[PDB]
């Protein structure tokens, strides 16, 4: 009768102390046969069923409608409502904790990813209070939304202004472990995948610059975070430490020159912990190398177009045109006093001009 | 197509049950009959499947005649084929009642099914009306049909024993051959083996001490309340479900000329008694006596083994092609049904071993109907 | 005699006998160049993809073990490069020439035919993807710029389409065949008709749709091999510019004309066609795999895993209303689902889009809409239940209202009231498949609906699926129900599966020939609404039921049929009060 009367949701006050009420009536009682816990668990079960419909009452619209771009609950005081009345200690072996979390994630879980990330950064989210169980679970759904923006395409952190440094490491530590590249789970063991994943995706070089910016925000991730942030960073330092020399696989030149702005943004990143002039060396060979395999494949052609006339051998060029571009460029020799000898051995620049 | 049009106009399917040498294979059981002058024109069925392919393929004129008359003859004749079907399971399972049947089928526009026996004392059936759902009507209630003899022949072989020494044609022949008054030297050895030195004085003292003189006052019964039993039935489905059921619980009613299962299983079983000795064989040493008793041999010793079996008791005469079957491919499924009912069913008079041989060798289909 | 296997020399010393082993390299080149002299600028282009394309065939073909690929995949990857180059007048693109590839030799899973044909041919890496629903599409659907020219050298073979779990046809019917649907030839499996008139009649309708110009969808082939081969040879006789094949039956070979807008596709497990076909056959007719992980992108898998978790926390409700222990499966909850659905249920939320480009606008419709078809076939207990359930109480309270308000599941006669009002367009037929637990329709209830569908509809023909042994009866009936004058007409087909009667696997027959003498029977002016209302039972029945079946087949579980006059149609007024409530007077 307490919960009948009460649809101003500023009143949450008085159906607190209405279950608080059965909490204390609960916690007093001496345990005796089974018709005790059979009577406190039925009045537990009629006491949440009774919550459970006043919620319903009173709450009949979403959570957060947004109207200006700067997202708010629209019965703006509810999280202290859900504080108030989860908190309450019943004994756990019941519910009341397993069903009103079980109720927020539903409630919650009828947003879109996209609200859910913006209000989570947005001070009204506020007071991550120690175990708050309300707010592990706002926690594991914010996990989830991330999960669900990350199984579609869409980039997750280009508008953040997310100061509590709690929650925008645990958000950050969600997107790296379930944006990262699993192959049945989790599998890398390689460089050529992550690095295709650094290039491609776009929250990666936010997130470098974000943890590059300042210290406090590596210092709060996981133990599987900083592994695969080590992995990563290894990876991309490994392969960008390998373009001051020539010792790259080809494979990899293609994809950074498909991939222009982001690789010269990360190592814009990676400067603060000459590269235009070393990018159109790297350009120029490239399109040699690339050019020049032009012509021996037309020469091969050509006389594959009289291949029943006249055969010819092509010295070593029978072999080493076969293999495949997964081959360090190191070994095709821009050397200087200039010319840009290559693994196939042009047996001339007579041949090289008549090509 | 003119000539589909001419079957459709007046061609006669006829199932007739050939009265030839020759086998009961569906190809030389139908038959078309085209009249015109005043000559007429016979089809077997390959003709007429040959020229329902030339039919069903030929060029589409698109018009509504042409490709009606298409599948009014090819329903027709499907549906008269399915008939065909029926009747020659009727066949095979054996039935003495739809063995001399027959029936003219009039393709007319309202021409209707002529049925008739071989019978003396039944008439010749006619109805006129819309051809496919008399066809329709009458293959549902030929099936029927079957499945209920299928279930009465099964409580026929499951109350007498020594019917089940023999196939459905060894006892349409051994119910031909006993109400004679001279049967054949074929069926009196094929005797030989329930008797023993079987002879026409045994056969005839048998034949004379099965069946009473009510069975003759019950069928005169049925004889004159027939005929104001089949007019309470306008149309002919009736009249053959009377029939039917008549002739599933007295058969030879209608037949006064065999015996029936139940005076052939009696005479067996009479038979069996004039001639006594019977045979009492033990299974070996280490052979259950209520189960099956699997055994595996290897090829070369499973013959030799099924006569270290039959050694248990000397002196005792040799088997005979009850309790022992040699299965092998292309054995039928009927041959070790028999010998299961053989070996599962009552009134014997004597202990016996039941063997398998090469029980492996037989197909998948057999080996699940087993 | 012709043969493809071998023969004993004891036959062969009465005439001539002619063998070849196999042609190699320079034969090759040689035949390459015989398809392509029929021009002479392209040829003298494309000469040099003829010994690259002959080392890669020979290297294939000594790759694999079973002899999967043939001269005619060859032969048809010269003529498809040759087609296309004719029609481009510039050279080969790569992506021409991974078309090309792609489409010719796929189907065999241990095989990377393009990585085999593209090591020899460095040129042509393709960095993007190309799905095999667009290689499908461009098989089935060529424009006006292909096969229009003196006769037809440059068609495809046809398609085989393997699969596993029978699954081509729902994929095909919602992706890919637009505008007019196929003939479906199938093998029937009504009883007591004879295979061999089934036989005669399906090789009538592939023949009528050869004359006329629409598509062939087989689902067997293993009754029509021996008198099909001609046709999937593809070689024809020319008569007045009109192309004629042979076609057979029994021992009876005829010249058959073929439109030149004609396509057939085989659909069949990869298992038969990998141990079951005799390959000629593999090599007449251009393989490609369509399971269900080939036309889902790894967003939508990704939907369907979130789906069934769905589905699964839709089910197992914790409560204890009842002192009782009866874990509730999805099975039991969804009547049809089967560990397998959702895939389904999938593939016609996105194929209901029609905008298809992941942009997290599209990807939350699309999990809407397929929580949306996973509620138009709950029971309404469990929407009752779902208020302990472990999604929540709001997610309950708008599934609820869903259900309730957005979808009509009150009866069958609110569901046609609803349903034709509905403004279908570009569907000139809409077919829905009903599940129930109530009575089916009897003939005294076919008169109210009729009466109570005065203005709408024009008078609901119910046919009882027991009642049908032939397939002719009952096309005899779906005709007699299509000749009848006026629009808007109603089929109600009723199948039962709990009896004694074996009518659980007569439903895709009967489905097959209603959509088969639809689509050669309708009118344009015409609309079709063919129900099948299935009748299942709580005790088992109702979870062993395989469900979702896509195609062109929307799934309602509508509980009972009959508009009740005594209840109220509204579980939420019923949940608003109490029993001593419902006795209060005015």
């Amino acid at each position: 009768t307490v919960c009948n009367i009460t649809a101003n949701h500023q009143f949450f006050e008085i159906p607190a102390l209405s279950a608080e009420l059965i909490c204390k009536l609960l916690e007093l009682s001496p345990p005796g046969e089974k018709s005790y816990e059979d009577l406190v668990t039925s009045t537990l079960q009629e006491a949440l069923a009774t919550t459970r419909n006043w919620l319903r009452s009173l709450f009949k619209s979403r959570m957060l409608s947004i109207s200006s771009a700067y997202v708010r609950l629209t019965y703006s005081e509810e999280m202290a409502v859900w504080r108030r009345l989860v908190e309450i200690g019943f004994p756990e072996k019941h519910g009341w904790k397993g069903s009103l979390l079980g109720d927020m994630e539903g409630r919650l879980k009828q947003e879109p990813p996209r609200l859910q990330i913006s209000f989570f950064c947005s001070s009204q989210c506020r007071d991550g209070g120690l175990h708050d169980s309300v707010s592990r679970s706002f926690e594991k759904c914010v996990i989830e939304a991330v999960s669900s923006a990350c199984q579609s395409q869409t980039s997750v952190l280009e508008g953040l202004s997310c100061q509590d440094l709690q929650k925008f490491g645990t958000l950050l530590s969600a997107v790296i472990t379930k944006s990262w590249p699993v192959h049945n789970g989790e599998p890398v063991f390689d460089v050529d995948e992550i690095f295709k994943y650094l290039l491609k995706w776009p929250d990666v070089r936010q997130l470098f610059e974000l943890c590059g910016t300042n210290e406090k925000i590596i210092d709060n991730i996981t133990e599987e975070g900083r592994q695969l942030m080590a992995t990563a960073e290894s990876v991309f330092q490994k392969v960008a430490g390998e373009l001051e020399n020539g010792t790259i696989v080809v494979g990899q030149l293609e994809l950074i020159l498909e991939h222009q702005s982001q690789f010269l943004d990360i190592w814009n990143l990676n400067r603060r912990r000459d590269v235009r002039s070393l990018l159109k060396r790297r350009r120029d060979d490239l399109l040699f190398l690339k050019q020049e395999k032009r012509y021996v494949e037309s020469l091969l052609r050509q006389l594959g177009r009289v291949k029943h006339l006249v055969q010819v051998d092509f010295g070593n060029i029978e072999i080493i045109h076969s293999q495949d571009l997964s081959n360090k460029k190191l070994n095709e020799a821009v050397i200087k006093l200039s010319y840009k000898r290559e693994t196939h051995y042009c047996l001339s620049p007579d041949i090289r001009e008549m090509a | 197509l003119s000539l589909a049009t001419a079957i459709n106009s007046r061609g006669v399917y006829v199932i007739e049950a050939p009265k030839d040498g020759q086998k009961i294979s569906p190809d030389t059981v139908l038959r078309l009959l085209l009249p015109d002058p005043e000559a007429l024109r016979t089809y077997s069925t390959e003709e007429l499947k040959e020229l329902l392919n030339k039919l069903m393929l030929m060029s589409g004129k698109k018009d509504h005649n042409s490709n009606t008359e298409v599948e009014k003859f090819s329903e027709v004749f499907s549906n008269m084929q399915r008939l065909v079907h029926v009747f020659i399971k009727l066949h095979c399972a054996g039935n003495m009642l739809f063995r001399t049947w027959t029936a003219k089928v009039y393709c007319c526009p309202d021409g209707g099914i002529f049925m008739n026996f071989g019978l003396e004392l039944l008439s010749q059936l006619t109805e006129k009306g819309d051809v496919i759902q008399l066809l329709g009507a009458l293959c549902r209630q030929m099936e029927d049909f079957l499945d209920n003899w299928k279930t009465v022949v099964a409580q026929k072989r499951a109350e007498h024993f020594y019917l089940n020494f023999y196939t459905a044609e060894q006892l349409v022949y051994l119910s031909s051959e006993l109400r004679k008054p001279r049967p054949s030297e074929a069926a009196l050895m094929m005797l030989s083996f329930i008797k023993g030195k079987c002879t026409v004085q045994d056969l005839v003292q048998a034949t004379s001490a099965c069946e009473s003189k009510a069975d003759r006052y019950c069928l005169r019964e049925v004889m004159k309340k027939l005929p104001q039993q089949l007019l309470s039935e306008p149309s002919l489905m009736g009249k053959l479900q009377v029939i039917m059921m008549q002739s599933l619980v007295y058969m030879s009613a209608f037949l006064p000329h065999c015996l029936d299962l139940d005076a052939l299983g009696r005479c067996l079983a009479h038979l069996a008694t004039m001639g006594g000795t019977p045979v009492e064989r033990p299974l070996p040493k280490g052979l259950q006596a209520g189960q099956p008793n699997l055994i595996l041999c290897g090829h070369s010793e499973v013959l030799p083994a099924a006569l270290a079996i039959y050694m248990q008791a000397p002196r005792q005469p040799l088997p005979t092609f009850d309790e022992v079957l040699l299965c092998t491919p292309a054995t039928t499924i009927e041959e070790v049904e028999l010998l299961l009912r053989r070996c599962l069913t009552s009134g014997s008079q004597g202990h016996k071993v039941y063997s398998l041989l090469f029980a492996d060798q037989l197909s998948y289909e057999v080996g699940c109907q087993a | 005699g012709i043969s493809n296997w071998a023969l004993d020399p004891a036959k062969m010393n009465r005439g001539i006998f002619v063998s070849r082993g196999s042609p190699n390299e320079k034969e090759l080149i040689e035949s390459a160049e015989g398809i392509c002299s029929s021009d002479r600028l392209v040829q003298d282009k494309i000469r040099g993809y003829f010994a690259p394309f002959a080392k890669a065939y020979e290297t294939v073909c000594q790759k694999q073990d079973k002899e999967f690929f043939g001269l005619r995949d060859y032969y048809s990857l010269i003529k498809m490069v040759f087609a296309k180059a004719k029609a481009s007048k510039r050279g080969l693109s790569p992506q021409d020439i991974t078309h090309a590839v792609l489409r010719n030799f796929s189907g065999k899973d241990n095989i990377q035919a393009l990585s085999i044909f593209t090591a020899s041919l460095p040129e042509a890496r393709y960095k993007e993807e190309v799905s095999t629903v667009e290689l499908i599409k461009q098989n089935i659907y060529p424009g006006p710029q292909a096969s229009s020219r003196g006769l037809d050298g440059a068609e495809s073979r046809y398609l085989l389409v393997l699969t596993r779990n029978y699954v081509a046809l729902q994929i095909l019917q919602q992706t890919f065949f637009e505008g007019q649907q196929p003939e479906i030839i199938f093998g029937s499996s009504f009883p007591q008709d004879q295979e061999y008139t089934q036989i005669c009649r399906n090789i009538n309708r592939v023949k009528i749709c050869m004359e006329t110009g629409k598509m062939v969808v087989l689902l067997n082939l293993q009754n029509l091999y021996e008198s099909l081969y001609d046709a999937l040879n593809q070689y024809y006789v020319y008569l007045g510019g009109q192309k004629y094949v042979d076609l057979g039956l029994g021992t009876h070979r005829v010249k058959c004309r073929v439109h030149t807008a004609f396509r057939l596709i085989v659909i069949e497990e990869k298992d038969v066609v990998y141990k079951q076909f005799p390959v000629p056959l593999i090599n007449r007719l251009e393989k490609h795999y369509l399971d269900m992980n080939t036309v889902l992108q790894p967003w939508q898998k990704s939907i369907v895993q979130e789906l069934q978790q769905w589905a699964h926390e839709f089910a197992d409700v914790k409560a204890d209303q009842f002192i009782a222990r009866h874990k509730y499966s999805p099975a039991d909850v969804f009547i049809g689902y089967h560990s397998d659905a959702c895939a389904s249920v999938v593939l016609q939320a996105v194929e209901r889009q029609g905008c298809r480009d992941l942009t997290e606008e599209l990807y939350r419709k699309v999990s809407e809409e397929a929580r949306s078809i996973l509620l138009d076939c709950a029971t309404p207990d469990a929407v009752v239940r779902l208020s302990g359930s472990s999604l929540g109480s709001f997610t309950a309270k708008q599934l609820s209202q869903e259900y309730y308000y957005a979808q009509q599941h009150n009866s069958f006669v609110d569901f046609l009231q609803a349903h034709l009002r509905m403004t279908h367009h570009e569907c000139r037929a809409v077919f829905t498949e009903i599940t129930t637990f109530s009575r089916l329709l009897t003939g005294n209830d076919c008169d109210v609906l009729a009466s109570e569908l005065r203005g709408l509809a024009s008078k609901p023909v119910v046919l009882s699926l027991q009642q049908y042994d032939t397939e002719y009866s009952f096309l005899k009936d779906v005709r007699s129900w299509l000749t009848n004058p006026g629009k808007r007409k109603v089929l109600v087909i009723q199948a039962d599966f709990d009896d004694g009667t074996r009518s659980a696997q007569l439903v895709a027959s009967a489905k097959y020939t209603a959509i088969n003498e639809i689509n050669k029977t309708q009118g344009t002016k015409d609309f079709v609404f063919v129900y099948f209302v299935t009748k299942l039972s709580r005790m088992g029945s109702g979870t062993s039921y395989v469900g979702f079946h896509g195609g062109l087949w929307r799934s309602v579980h509508i509980d009972d049929l009959r508009r009740s006059t005594i209840m109220a149609s509204d579980v939420t007024k019923l949940q608003n009060v109490t029993i001593s409530q419902l006795f209060k007077p005015e």
